[PDB]
């Protein structure tokens, strides 16, 4: 073993405590049930006071919108995460940055379409998911030159590493930007899970499952959607990651897929998968497979927290804060739409 | 007489008997002990059953102080350099034998422990494992007092 | 690893030519040239002793300082969201600490077996004086790792009990059970310690 | 020889002392500044 | 008119065997341990059938506690220089066959309690090299018996 | 009649107790020193409070420079081995209790530090543990003073 | 000892200074703290060398 | 007449040719079986035709063991010093190029078989490769025979 | 006459290439054997025309078999410390210009196996650069040689 128990603490035992502490706040069942239970969103807000989130959302205006209580959600989740990132050192930090990158790769993303549907790249950060957002000015003021943002994106972003998937800068309007996201994605899942494995310990032994699921569940979805579109197998293959469990026949298997029977048989092979397919039955009134998968990695992320002197809590954190935003977001929507036949749709934590 | 040195070799015996055991029994303890605390949070109700593998783990201890005593007990200042060494190798394979049962009583315990906070059924097996592991250390006992009584 | 990259290119130079000497001093026949009872008989008993000493305290506090961080962190972490972990897991913090103490103890204990001798020539400082040395040195040494160790367990025991007590306030009393374990360690050593300076006297 | 009882202490006494200093350097050496300050 | 130091050798080929063997035992013991906690969430039937690598790692064990013992059997005061090199070869051969063989298992133990959770024809593949694995820690004993017993 | 040699020992013994406490002092006066500087942005009020681990890794230093000063001014000509061999250990003894309790101050300053930017109730807490820290250095040169005066 | 906790005060000070200014008189009191190891150290020293 | 410290290098020799065949053979047998289980999960046809590996790691064991056996026979009291190097040089040899051969029979066997899961036709070119990789521990076992036998 | 330790550097010579020579032969044909697995998946009929890198591996170990027996057979009790001395230089370079010519063998023809996947006129290019390393074991052969004819 890596023994991190004699040396995890001089420098991330306070911020393994304080993320330990945050976690602690996370809604459980209960809460989950009281929120259920409210009939309108100032109720909600009345039955969500009580717990952690307390009068986060008491300065905004009366009439509440379904938009204002998750844009203070998010802004309540970057602020925790900036706060825990400022108070980090260099591995931790690393390890925090790569946890930013997921939201980079989108932001990104936005960037080069706003470009090349020639939108003012300035008029595009507020849309910007908060954590990823571009510090740098040499993404800034482009003048909607796509040759020009590529260039700032290689020299002041941390996603050049993950550019280099690409060959130049002709395929950001050569390449579909759903392919564009999922190569920058592939690439950044494959450099975390090296990170991860580097740091070794009970970082890896608690991280690399996280990842490997993350992997797998990006093939088994990007083959059911890429079905009947224009995404040939030899491109879609591209598009798997070679973290997961899948890597040894089992991606070629799904590349070579033709059907939703084909990588329920490739699933087949993994019981771990074999049961996350089995309850999706996917017919109306039943949980889909995107449910099951979110169930499974919250149990992941929840089992990332048994372990004690590993950077994993952090991304544990991140993630079930991220589901506990998108719950309270669908209750609120099931609260104002009156849809309270499907308000059980939230997947629980803790 | 025998030689001025003798000793020598039969107190770094007994100090190894003590501080490779301790040593084993530490870490048993504490990646127990840390595997435990972590299990508590989810399934508070376990907490007394996983305190099995520490007192595995404690009982690694136990058997370097015994040896130690002994050497601690039977040395003299003229031993003959025969006893001494005998004394040593006692020691030596007590507290080596101590420190890898100690290592994997702490790994078997610590992952058993997550296991049964996920799956009770996992905890007559995580005990065997235990046994297997803790019987390593009563091997080292064994062949330390041969050595020692020799 | 740089600096894990030096460690281990020291320790693999220091072996290899550990085993290169001894493989010449075996095979040319100057075996007789490598006394160890020369290097531990000339060696004065006094360096052995005030080595033990030094080591019974220094390494227990060293235990117990890396029990205190190792703990204390964990405690000021988890306190800024639930404070009441200050006043309870304390306990985690004095356990650490008792570790010194008994350094200090077994010091004292040493300290008193103590005495010069007045002579130089080996059969002049005997048996008596010999053996007092090196007693006093593995006593030194049983106490100081045992309570480095002991320290070292009961911080991460007492990190992971603050770490529980910060989401749960009823798990607290029964991990620190385990904290009673991680202590008996220390004072095993404590008492072989004693069992080996029981009869040692210098002079 | 090559070694002597004096040698011999010294050399001990300053492998005790360097494995002390090499503790303390590597913990001191490990010390790392903060990249980021709070907005 | 033999040096009074000719035990040491020979102790430590006792010390030794007892120890290197343990050492290997208990990283089997530890390995296989955390691979059954980790298989043993999803399909808890199979523990006890899947605690073969776990006995088989301790039957190292076992191999090196004999020759210790019989080491420890052997010595005596006025051990010639030259059976003391014999018992302190054999010790190391028991010790560190044993280690290898304990890596082994242990590497082997775990991997083949993971795939058997989703493979289950697995299993008797995972015996046989597990067995293969064991021989080696065998052959050490072999040796260390002709070199203990001349 | 005693060793020409045998002022080397004590005079070492001095310089390591200046050393490793001063080590010490410096690491906990650069931890703390980091810590404060990420707390004063947001709680700039708190700087003056916040400089206790610094003062304390200070008083570790201090206590280093007393038994140095206790060794630096008993080194005679004649200093005897025992005496030299006295001096060497009361300095071991509190040079590496004051960089260990210097790195535990370190550490703990750092956590509370921003501890108690984030909760106040934690400002006392912070120092009711690095006093304990600060003692196991204290009870370093408690030793020396016992050592170097036998 | 007291370059490296001058070197780690000092930066952190100065950088953390740009954002709030009143850490600044914080910085100078840690590295006088930092400053004074050197000095028991030569203290040390003068008492060894003019023995 | 001869030096009583030849024993010593007769018997290194013997616990050389054992314990490093040993470790080559287990890390053999340890990566082939890590190979067979990644292999086998969607492939379980192949689990037994994928134990070749391990069969031809275990061979190098046996090469080892051989000279082991032979050098535990070839030991007397009064070995002549070159005959005790000569047994130490075979002992090495064996030994070494078995600990290299059964790295190569690792990495090679654990390739080939994760390959052939995915293509058949690998597979004879993989045996090809481990008879390649096998005969390295055969070169060393007969220049240790010329040695042990001369 | 001529001292008794003489045969030691021949007896380490021998090993030497034998020892070293397998170790690079192995590495050439670890590298070799899973840059064809990795290549045999898409392009299965060139695994045994990509088989040449791990012949020419095998050919660096002839080559330090060769002169290990030779060494092994011009090994007399009466060897002069200077011919002893001489066959441990050829033992040394032999075995190390083969641990060399290994490595570049091993590393080139992974390069090349993948690269003439992708590139069938690569495959030539291949084979000249593998000759231009396999020369660099048979340069040591003949040092050695010489040495040992010396
Ligand atoms: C790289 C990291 C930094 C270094 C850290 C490690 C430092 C290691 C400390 C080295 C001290 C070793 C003790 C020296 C005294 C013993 C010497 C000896 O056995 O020979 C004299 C002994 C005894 O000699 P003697 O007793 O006949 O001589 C008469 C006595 N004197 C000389 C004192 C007057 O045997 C010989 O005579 C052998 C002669 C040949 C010399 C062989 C030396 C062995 C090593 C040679 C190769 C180097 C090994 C490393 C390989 C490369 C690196 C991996
Ligand atoms: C791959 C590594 C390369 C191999 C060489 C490694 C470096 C070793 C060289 C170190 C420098 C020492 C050179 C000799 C200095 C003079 C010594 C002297 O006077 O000798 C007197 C010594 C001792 O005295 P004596 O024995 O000659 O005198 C007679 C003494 N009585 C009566 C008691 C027997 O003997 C010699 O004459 C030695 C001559 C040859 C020494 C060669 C160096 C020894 C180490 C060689 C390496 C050992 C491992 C071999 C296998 C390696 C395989 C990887
Ligand atoms: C790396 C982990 C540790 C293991 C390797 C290193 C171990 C030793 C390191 C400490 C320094 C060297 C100690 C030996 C000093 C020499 C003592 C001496 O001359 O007396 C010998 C003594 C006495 O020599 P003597 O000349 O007095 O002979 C006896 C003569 N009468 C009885 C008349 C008095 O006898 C021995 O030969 C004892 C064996 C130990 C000496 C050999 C050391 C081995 C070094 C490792 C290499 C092993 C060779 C095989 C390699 C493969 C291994 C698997
Ligand atoms: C706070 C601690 C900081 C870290 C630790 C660093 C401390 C270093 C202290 C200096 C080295 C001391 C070594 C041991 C010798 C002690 C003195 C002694 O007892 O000797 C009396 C002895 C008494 O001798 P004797 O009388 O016992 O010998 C028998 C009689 N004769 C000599 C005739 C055979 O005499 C000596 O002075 C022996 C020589 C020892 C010299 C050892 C070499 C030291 C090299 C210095 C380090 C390298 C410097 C260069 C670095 C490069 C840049 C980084
Ligand atoms: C491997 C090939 C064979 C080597 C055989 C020769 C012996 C080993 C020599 C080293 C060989 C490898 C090269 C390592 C160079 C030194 C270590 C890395 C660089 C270095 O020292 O810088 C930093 C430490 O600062 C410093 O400069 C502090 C170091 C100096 C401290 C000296 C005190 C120790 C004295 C030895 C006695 C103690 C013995 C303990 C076992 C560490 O860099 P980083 O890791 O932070 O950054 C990552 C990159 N550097
Ligand atoms: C495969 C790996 C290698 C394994 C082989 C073992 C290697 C061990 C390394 C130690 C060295 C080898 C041991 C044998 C050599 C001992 C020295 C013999 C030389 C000699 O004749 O010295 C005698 C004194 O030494 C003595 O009688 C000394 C006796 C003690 C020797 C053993 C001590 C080694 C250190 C053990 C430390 C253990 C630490 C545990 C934490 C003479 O003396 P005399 O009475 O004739 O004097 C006459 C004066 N006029
Ligand atoms: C630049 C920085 C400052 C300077 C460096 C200071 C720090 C490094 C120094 C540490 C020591 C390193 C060297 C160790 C040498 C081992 C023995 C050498 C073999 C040898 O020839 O020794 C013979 C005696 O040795 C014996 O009697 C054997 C005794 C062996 C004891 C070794 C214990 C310490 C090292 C290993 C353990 C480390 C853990 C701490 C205990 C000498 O023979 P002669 O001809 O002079 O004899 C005269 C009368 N016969
Ligand atoms: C098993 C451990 C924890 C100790 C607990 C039981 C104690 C009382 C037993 C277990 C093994 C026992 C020792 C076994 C071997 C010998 C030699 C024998 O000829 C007489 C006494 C003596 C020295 C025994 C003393 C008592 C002993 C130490
Ligand atoms: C006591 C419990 C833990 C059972 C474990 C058995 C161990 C600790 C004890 C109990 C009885 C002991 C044996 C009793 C008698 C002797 C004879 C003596 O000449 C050598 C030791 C030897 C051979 C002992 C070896 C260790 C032993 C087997
Ligand atoms: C570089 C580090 C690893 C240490 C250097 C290796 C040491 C062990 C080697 C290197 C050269 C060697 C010296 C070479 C030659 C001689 C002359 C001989 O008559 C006595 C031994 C003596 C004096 C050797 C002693 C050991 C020695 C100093
Ligand atoms: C079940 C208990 C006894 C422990 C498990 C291991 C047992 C089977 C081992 C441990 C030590 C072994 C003994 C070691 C030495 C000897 C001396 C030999 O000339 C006859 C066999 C004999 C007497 C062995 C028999 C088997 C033995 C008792
Ligand atoms: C498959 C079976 C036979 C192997 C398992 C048991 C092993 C450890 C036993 C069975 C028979 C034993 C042999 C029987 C008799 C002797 C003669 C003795 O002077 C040296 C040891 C030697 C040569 C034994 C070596 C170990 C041995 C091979
Ligand atoms: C696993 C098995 C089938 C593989 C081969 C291993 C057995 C048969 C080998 C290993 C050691 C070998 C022995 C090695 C040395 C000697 C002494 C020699 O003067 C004649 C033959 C004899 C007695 C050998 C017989 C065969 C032997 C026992
Ligand atoms: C033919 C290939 C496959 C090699 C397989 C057999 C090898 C390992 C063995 C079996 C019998 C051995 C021979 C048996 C006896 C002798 C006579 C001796 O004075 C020198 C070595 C020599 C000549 C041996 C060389 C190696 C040898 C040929
Ligand atoms: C495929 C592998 C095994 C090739 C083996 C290498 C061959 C070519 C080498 C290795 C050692 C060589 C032998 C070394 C010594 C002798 C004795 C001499 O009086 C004549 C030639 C003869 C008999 C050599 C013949 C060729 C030889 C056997
Ligand atoms: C496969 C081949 C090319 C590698 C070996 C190269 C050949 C050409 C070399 C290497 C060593 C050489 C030998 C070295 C020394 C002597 C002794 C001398 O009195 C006659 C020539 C003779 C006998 C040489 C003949 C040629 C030789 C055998």
């Amino acid at each position: 073993s890596f023994f991190p128990e004699l040396y995890f603490n001089v420098d991330n035992g306070y911020l393994e405590g304080l993320v330990r502490g945050l976690k602690a706040g996370v809604l459980s069942q209960a809460d989950y049930l009281n929120l259920v239970q409210c009939e309108t969103l100032e109720d909600l807000k009345l039955h969500l006071q009580s717990t952690d989130y307390g009068n986060f959302l008491a300065n905004e205006a009366s009439p509440l919108t379904v938009s204002v209580i998750d844009d203070k959600l998010k802004e309540k989740m970057v602020v925790e995460f900036r706060h825990m990132r400022n108070h980090a050192y260099e591995p931790l930090a690393s390890f925090l940055d790569f946890i930013t990158y997921s939201y980079m790769i989108d932001n990104v993303i936005l960037l080069i379409t706003g470009t090349l549907h020639q939108r003012s790249i300035a008029e595009l950060v507020p849309k910007c998911h908060p954590l990823g957002s571009f510090e740098q000015m040499e993404a800034v003021n482009i003048a909607q030159t796509p040759a020009e943002l590529y260039n700032a994106i290689l020299v002041d972003t941390p996603l050049a590493a993950f550019f280099q998937d690409c060959i130049s800068e002709q395929d950001l309007d050569e390449m579909n930007i759903e392919i564009i996201r999922n190569t920058l994605y592939k690439a950044y899942l494959e450099s975390f899970y090296k990170f991860c494995t580097l740091l070794g310990g009970t970082t890896a032994d608690a991280m690399c499952p996280i990842l490997e699921f993350e992997a797998d569940r990006r093939a088994f979805i990007i083959t059911i959607n890429s079905f009947g579109t224009e995404l040939s197998k030899e491109d879609r293959a591209k598009l798997f990651p070679h973290c997961g469990r899948l890597y040894p026949e089992g991606l070629a298997q799904l590349a070579r897929a033709d059907d939703y029977e084909q990588v329920k048989n490739v699933a087949d092979y993994y019981p771990e998968y074999k049961l996350l397919f089995e309850g999706a039955g996917s017919n109306p009134g039943d949980k889909t497979l995107e449910d099951r998968f979110f169930e499974h990695e919250v149990k992941l992320n929840k089992l990332a927290f048994l372990n004690q002197f590993h950077f994993g809590v952090f991304y544990a954190f991140v993630k079930l804060k991220e589901q506990e935003c998108r719950n309270i977001v669908w209750i609120a929507e099931c609260i104002a739409q009156r849809h309270r036949a499907k308000i059980d749709n939230y997947i629980p934590i803790f | 007489n025998n030689p001025e040195y003798s000793s020598f070799f039969g107190v770094m015996g007994a100090s190894s008997a003590m501080v490779f055991s301790a040593m084993g029994a530490a870490y048993g303890t504490a990646k127990s002990g840390t595997g435990i605390a972590a299990m508590s949070v989810m399934r508070p109700e376990l907490i007394m059953k996983s305190i099995i593998p520490v007192v595995m783990a404690g009982i690694i201890a136990i058997y370097g102080l015994v040896v130690a005593v002994l050497i601690a007990n039977s040395l003299t200042d003229g031993i003959t350099l025969y006893r001494s060494f005998l004394q040593l190798g006692a020691g030596l394979s007590v507290g080596l034998s101590g420190l890898a049962a100690g290592f994997a009583i702490g790994i078997v315990g610590d992952a058993g422990v997550r296991g049964t906070a996920q799956q009770p059924r996992l905890f007559v097996g995580m005990i065997l494992i235990l046994i297997f592991a803790e019987v390593l250390g009563l091997y080292g006992l064994i062949v330390a007092l041969i050595l020692s009584t020799k | 690893t740089g600096l894990e990259l030096l460690y281990l290119g020291i320790f693999v130079a220091f072996w290899a030519c550990m085993i290169v000497v001894g493989i010449c001093y075996t095979i040319f026949d100057l075996g007789f040239r490598f006394d160890v009872a020369w290097f531990l008989t000339e060696t004065s008993p006094f360096m052995w002793s005030n080595l033990g000493i030094g080591l019974a305290i220094s390494l227990s506090v060293v235990g117990a300082a890396w029990g205190i961080y190792i703990t204390g962190s964990s405690i000021i972490g988890g306190g800024v969201k639930a404070p009441r972990i200050k006043t309870k897991n304390l306990v985690s913090i004095i356990f650490c600490e008792a570790v010194a103490i008994y350094g200090i103890i077994m010091a004292i204990v040493i300290s008193n077996m103590a005495e010069p001798f007045s002579a130089t020539d080996p059969k002049a400082i005997g048996h008596r004086n010999y053996h007092a040395g090196y007693s006093m040195f593995g006593a030194g040494l049983t106490v100081g790792l045992s309570n480095l160790f002991c320290g070292v367990c009961v911080g991460i025991v007492g990190s992971g009990a603050a770490l529980a007590d910060a989401q749960n306030p009823s798990l607290f009393v029964k991990i620190l059970i385990v904290e009673i374990f991680g202590s008996a360690i220390g004072l095993f050593g404590v008492i072989v310690a004693i069992l080996q300076t029981s009869r040692v006297k210098m002079g | 020889g090559f070694f002597s009882p004096g040698i011999w202490m010294g050399l001990l006494t300053t492998l005790f002392m360097l494995f002390i200093f090499t503790y303390g350097l590597h913990m001191i050496l490990s010390l790392k500044t903060m990249d980021r300050f709070d907005d």
